């Protein structure tokens, strides 16, 4: 007693009342985000300390900006983030998946059920699960193309349905879907540029096939020079143009005003070489990453030839990919090869700012959106729905297998897991009985949302899928169940099997906890 | 055991929570308070507010968007309004108070739906709804009007019809001649542009707000260096240069040894003679004046006085290009590049002095054919300058929509009262539970004509009862509210215009913001 063994401060808790502790504790997180799914979901506002708020329904992003310090709580917050970076699509429906694994074991838990034999029950009915999926699922491997073309779209309208911008997600889908099959074999995703400018309407956005960005910081007698162009050609440099000292560790010691003089001509004569090796090789329009003096800028004025200096670095690495030149850190060597061609260039207002537009290149490999809200988070949030397109698309491309959504795909699970429990006996009855009864949450929170009667739908639900109808899910508009395959509401297999996966390692994870410590500080 | 207090979030206790209806109706309270504080100064007999700053200037303003801006606001729902009139400021620049209006007046109609038992997902979908209906219908009763040199009267009109609204009004058909020149002579009408760094808006406190004019040349703060010099040239040749009237200096660090007598001789020889040098090859190539961006030495600048010819001295960077293309000149770094052909051309350059101040402005007038133009505000008070300078911002906008788009609608109301028994038309068909989100809207429509008519000092209901009756009898969708008692209620006869795309920007921008504001349902604050 007179020397404790562990510091004082350390707390220790174990047993049955700290595991049911932990159960009770991830309820509050699916709380949260509950009432976010659906058709008719809604928002939620979250304001941190320093008052900027943020306005979201992308469920992984809500997870981020609460400051969750319960142990067991951060399991569901880690799995939001890993359908995040696989999948993109699914943050919510793996964490109401995960909570309802927990709850529909506890009574178990509290009758002194060996957790081990919880974890065999878990990892049993997943492989079950998970192979049906993979055997019920929908493909066409004959290479048609339009029907790509329309399977994309079908797949990136469902992805949108739930976001603000549900009411203009067919005009949305066109334009996703055009993004990515001109994205190349591997589509970075930096390929794609998303810009932000205030004022007007939604239906206002427009996509550039090439590649704009924002004016820059220029000098006196930008002015003069012409803003529109019809064959330019596009000189990108990585070189800075301006009167300046050679290097940093020079000296210069001369002991005559000849040479003086002499010495003062010979920077002048730097600078003029290089201004005119430019406008030799019949480039018009000249980009740098570095600064671009204003003797540069008056120069390219008096030839009619258009200058840019300070351009991002992302943003010329697009132009590049999008004309077709290559960036020179020396003007000893401008070949006719590594210059970039576009079929117009111009110079336009947008919303109060002042946009350079490289549009008509027919060997293109990346787009451009401009985006149109009416404040930041109006954009922001449009942003966020547009990635979940994007990646959407992405997976779909390497895999075109499609499953009818809607709780469609929940119910024809629950019931497989429920005809295949009745041939086991023991305790691995009720437990496989318990996992095909969490199924069929996601079917009971889109109707509570919406406001119908969620009972009767799910018998309604049950009763048409075990008749032997395995693509029914609910009807939003109609109060009812319909065919979701026929009524084109269709997403990725890859969707649903990283969204079991996840939730049942995390739902594994979680029970097989004893005891937690806590050491002070 | 079951709910002992466990720790989930940080700082669990000090944060609040709102959740369901509750939630949206605290919105609704906010945004109303935004609206109610606006409604006043709406209209041509609208008042105005005086801003106070966080340091104690004080600024009377009427721009919508200004009020917002200068206002200090705390619920995160009245930043959300603050953030609407600046967008529809940038797009347009006219109607930035007319839409925070509608949009609060669009909120408190869905309180009584949202208490009736109406999901707002229902609700946000009939307002999309009414919106492309009315949207469809206003530009069925537009007029294009014109855009030409040759007449300029239709946008003088339209210029009058935003002008009217401000203190400026006192003399509005003098400050619309200005208004519609100053863009006219900037508009570039093949990429139908106009660029608003061409047109410099200046202003000096003083004299008459009468006293505006415009010229069609550069005004600068700066005079001629020596005070010797003549104060006006009338042929001028104006040389722009932009190295300073000193002995060169190269940039890369370096030394230069002087080792004996005859060395520093040749070096007292070569500072003096560089002096001549520069003067003598600016006058050789007929140069009258010099303009110079950095500063000259005491001995360059007698000697320019000694050759008779004038010079300025420190001028901006924004001014010179300015000069080039307002007097056709070119722009040298040295004077060895130096040509005859550079230089350009000005009819008049004269120093104007004001009264009993030291303050003393040069102007440069009288040339060809010029791109460039600056407006001139006098007036008495530097808070007549501030709201002269943000009104005749608002002219120059409107007109430039008229470079955009050439068709006009009459306001005074009557658009909004047209575009109203559209949507309530549309909406005897539509049987599918949306009608009452329809009619909400339309009613929610007229919320602009009660506006005026209270500033009036008429009765809103019976004033409007009686205009919408006659639109329907009669076929005449250009009947509006006489705010200014004249006597007619035919808008064409009065002369009230307002641009289409004004109209439309309004209507779509607060419908897609209700969108926003009704889909929220939860709230995360840190309490103080
Ligand atoms: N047209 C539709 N009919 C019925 N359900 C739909 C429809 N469109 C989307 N959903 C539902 O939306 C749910 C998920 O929406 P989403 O926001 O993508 O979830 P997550 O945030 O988990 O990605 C799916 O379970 C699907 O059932
Ligand atoms: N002579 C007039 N008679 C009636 N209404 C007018 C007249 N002039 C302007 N209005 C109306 O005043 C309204 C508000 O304009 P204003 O007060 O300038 O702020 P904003 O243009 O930002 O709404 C406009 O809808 C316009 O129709
Ligand atoms: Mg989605
Ligand atoms: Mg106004």
């Amino acid at each position: 007693t007179p020397v404790i063994l562990l510091k004082e401060g350390t707390d220790s808790s174990q047993g049955i009342p700290q595991l049911v502790s932990n159960i009770s504790a991830c309820q509050v997180i699916a709380e949260a985000v509950r009432t976010t799914l659906g058709p008719r979901g809604m928002d939620k506002l979250i304001v941190d300390g320093r008052g900027k708020a943020t306005i979201s329904n992308d469920g992984a992003t809500i997870l981020k900006l609460l400051d969750v310090v319960h142990p067991a709580a951060k399991t569901l917050v880690d799995i939001a983030k890993s359908q995040d970076a696989e999948v993109g699509d699914g943050t919510t429906s793996v964490t109401l998946l995960a909570a309802e694994f927990l709850k529909q074991v506890k009574p178990y838990v509290e009758e002194g059920l060996h957790p081990q034999i919880i974890i065999r029950a878990f990892r049993t009915a997943t492989q079950l699960a998970v192979n049906k999926i993979k055997e019920i699922a929908v493909t066409v491997k004959k290479a048609d193309k339009v029907e790509q073309r329309k399977l994309l779209e079908k797949c990136a309208m469902t992805a949108l349905s739930s976001k603000l911008i549900s009411q203009q997600k067919a005009f949305f889908a066109k334009m996703v879907v055009d993004a990515v099959m001109m994205l190349d074999d591997l589509l970075q995703l930096k390929m794609i540029g998303i810009k932000k400018v205030q004022g007007g309407a939604l239906e206002d956005s427009q996509l550039v096939a090439g590649v704009a960005f924002k004016k820059t910081f220029s000098y006196a007698g930008f002015e003069m020079q012409p803003k529109k162009y019809h064959n330019p050609k596009i000189a990108l440099l990585n070189v800075e143009l301006e009167l300046k000292a050679e290097k940093d560790n020079a000296e210069i010691r001369v002991h005559t005003v000849e040479d003086y003089q002499a010495i003062v001509d010979a920077e002048w004569n730097i600078l003029y070489d290089k201004l005119e090796k430019i406008h030799h090789s019949g480039a018009k329009v000249v980009l740098s990453k570095l600064p671009i003096g204003d003797v540069a800028t008056q120069y390219f004025a008096d030839r009619d030839m258009f200058c840019a200096g300070r351009v991002p670095e992302e943003d010329l690495k697009r132009t590049m990919m999008a004309c077709g030149g290559s960036i020179q850190t020396s003007v000893n060597a401008l070949s006719a090869d590594v210059l970039g061609r576009c079929q117009v260039f111009e110079e336009t207002q947008i919303g109060g700012e002042r946009y350079n537009f490289f549009t008509g290149c027919p060997k293109a490999k990346t787009c451009t959106f401009i985006l149109r809200g009416g404040a930041e988070q109006f954009m922001e949030e449009t942003e966020r729905s547009l990635h979940d397109a994007i990646m959407i698309v992405r997976r779909a491309i390497k895999n075109d297998s499609v499953v009818a959504g809607g709780g469609a795909i929940e119910m024809e699970l629950s019931k497989y897991l429920r005809d295949y429990s009745r041939t086991i006996p023991g305790k691995q009855q009720l437990l496989i009985g318990a996992y095909a009864k969490a199924l069929e949450i996601i079917p009971r929170q889109l109707c509570d949302n919406a406001g119908f009667d969620a009972t009767n739908i799910l018998n309604k639900l049950r009763a048409r899928h075990a008749q032997g109808g395995t693509w029914y899910g609910v009807d939003i508009n109609n109060e009812d169940i319909a065919d979701n395959f026929e009524a084109f509401v269709w997403e990725p297999a890859m969707v649903r099997i990283n969204a079991l996966t996840a939730a049942s390692e995390a739902a594994c994870l979680i029970v097989s906890v004893d005891e937690t410590i806590k050491n002070p500080r | 055991e079951y709910g002992r207090p466990f720790l989930i979030i940080k700082d669990q206790d000090r944060k609040s929570r709102l959740m369901g209806l509750e939630a949206l109706k605290s919105h609704i309270m906010a945004a109303k308070a935004v609206a109610n504080t606006m409604r006043t100064s709406l209209g041509p007999n609208g008042l105005d507010k005086m801003m106070v700053d966080k340091d104690g200037d004080v600024t009377v303003t009427n721009d919508g968007a200004t009020i917002l801006s200068m206002m200090d606001v705390d619920h995160q729902i009245a930043k959300l309004m603050v953030e609407l009139s600046k967008s529809q400021d940038d797009e347009i620049g006219d109607g930035t108070t007319g839409v925070v209006v509608l949009a609060g007046a669009l909120l408190e109609e869905a309180e009584q739906l949202l208490d009736r038992g109406i999901h707002p997902i229902r609700i946000a979908d009939g307002y999309e709804q009414a919106a492309r209906v009315a949207i469809e219908h206003l530009d069925k009763i537009s007029d294009s009007v014109l855009v030409d040199i040759k007449d300029t009267e239709p946008l003088i009109q339209t210029a009058k019809t935003t002008l009217g609204s401000k203190v400026v009004n006192s003399c509005h058909r003098q400050m619309a001649e200005i208004a519609v020149n100053a863009v006219l002579t900037v508009a570039d009408m093949e990429r139908r542009d106009v660029d608003f760094e061409l047109i410099k808006v200046e202003g000096k406190v003083g004299g008459r707000l009468e006293d505006t004019k415009l010229i069609k040349g550069v005004i600068v703060d700066k005079d001629f260096s020596h005070p010797q010099m003549p104060k006006k040239v009338e042929d001028a040749k104006i040389a722009i240069l932009t190295c300073p009237f000193e002995p060169p200096k190269p940039k890369t660090k370096h030394k230069l040894d002087v080792t004996s007598v005859e060395d520093y001789k040749a070096l007292q020889k070569y500072e003096k003679e560089k002096f001549e040098e520069m003067i003598q090859q600016i006058k050789e190539t007929g140069a009258n004046l010099a303009i110079c961006q950095w500063g000259f030495d005491d001995e360059a600048n007698h000697l320019l006085l000694q050759n008779n010819l004038p010079a300025v001295r420190w001028v901006g960077g924004p001014e010179i290009e300015l000069i080039a293309i307002a007097t056709g000149g070119r722009i040298v770094p040295r004077f060895s590049e130096l040509t005859a052909e550079k230089l350009g051309f000005a009819g008049l350059v004269q120093e104007i002095s004001f009264g009993t101040t030291k303050d003393k402005m040069l102007v440069i007038e009288q040339c060809k054919n010029s791109r460039a133009v600056t407006i001139f505000i006098r007036g008495g008070n530097k808070m007549i300058i501030e709201e002269a300078k943000r009104s005749l911002h608002d002219a120059l906008c409107v007109i430039r929509n008229l470079i955009r788009d050439n068709r006009v609608v009459y306001g005074g109301g009557a658009a909004e009262i047209s575009c109203a028994l559209a949507v309530s038309q549309e909406a005897d068909k539509c049987p599918t539970l949306e009608q009452y989100a329809m009619r909400a809207f339309a009613d929610a429509l007229e919320v602009i004509p009660m506006a005026l008519s209270e500033n009036s000092g008429m009765n809103p209901i019976q004033t409007m009862t009686e205009v919408r009756a006659r639109q329907v009898k009669e076929m005449n969708p250009a009947l509006g509210i006489d705010c200014l008692h004249k006597g007619t209620n035919d808008m064409k006869q009065q002369h009230v215009i307002e641009t289409l795309i004004g109209k439309k920007q309004q209507i779509s921008l607060a419908t897609q913001m209700v969108r926003m504001i009704l889909k929220i349902d939860d709230i995360r604050k840190p309490g103080e």
